[PDB]
Order: structure tokens, then sequence, then C-alpha cells
């Protein structure tokens, strides 16, 4: 039975490996989702910023027009 | 007494999680700065409007 215990060790190792893969794929999935959300947010913010710049440009223009 | 399994686990194929985590960092910072400049642009907008009605 000196060998069966090594087969047990083998099985434990294959389990550990499997669990590792599952945790890694879950982390990669969360991160991908994160990067997606952040990209959407940064696109909306970038839009807001652009619009605000346009507005400020017009206000400044008018202000100068009344000098 | 199996922490070694976890360590070598988080050492295998690090390129993916590394790239996704770095991109996550760059996007978090890009976001923060965008929010800041939105705040500043809004302040400037308010300032210009006040100046535009007070003279
Ligand atoms: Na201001």
């Amino acid at each position: 039975q000196e060998r069966i215990k090594a087969e047990r060790k083998r099985l434990r190792n294959r389990i550990a490996a499997s669990k590792c893969r599952k945790r890694k794929l879950e982390r990669i999935s969360r991160l991908e989702e994160k990067v997606k959300t952040l990209k959407s947010q940064n696109t909306e913010l970038a839009s807001t910023a652009s619009l605000l710049r346009e507005q400020v440009a017009q206000l400044k223009q008018k202000v100068l027009s009344h000098v | 007494r199996n922490k070694l399994a976890a360590a070598k686990c988080r050492n295998r194929r690090r390129e993916l999680t590394d790239r996704l985590q770095a991109e996550t960092d760059q996007l978090e910072e890009e976001k923060a700065e965008l929010e800041s400049e939105i705040a500043e642009l809004q302040k400037e907008k308010e300032r210009l409007e006040f100046v535009l009605v007070a003279h």
C-alpha cells in the first residue's frame, strides 16, 4: 500500500490544480467585467467632459463679445 | 499546510491577470481624472455665467 498513498497524493494534486484553474478563470471573468464597466463609464464621462468644454467655450466667447 | 499550492497556483499564467489588472488600474485613474476635470469645467462654467450676468 506504499503506492496507493501516492495515487491519493496524485488525486489531491489534480484536485488542487482544478481548483486553481477555477479560481483563476473566475478572477479573469471578474476583471474582464470590471474593465468593461470602467470603459463604459469613461466613455460617458469623456462625453460629459467634451460637452462641458463646448459650453465653456461658448460662454467665454459671449463674455468676450460683451467687453 | 498547503499554502504552497495556492502560491504556485497564483504564479501560473500570470500574464492574463497581470494585463487585466494593469488595464483596470489605468482605467481607474483615467476615470478619477475625468471626474476631476468635469468638476473644474463645471466651476468654470458657473464662473463664466456669473460674469455673463454681472456685467
Ligand atoms: Na471657478
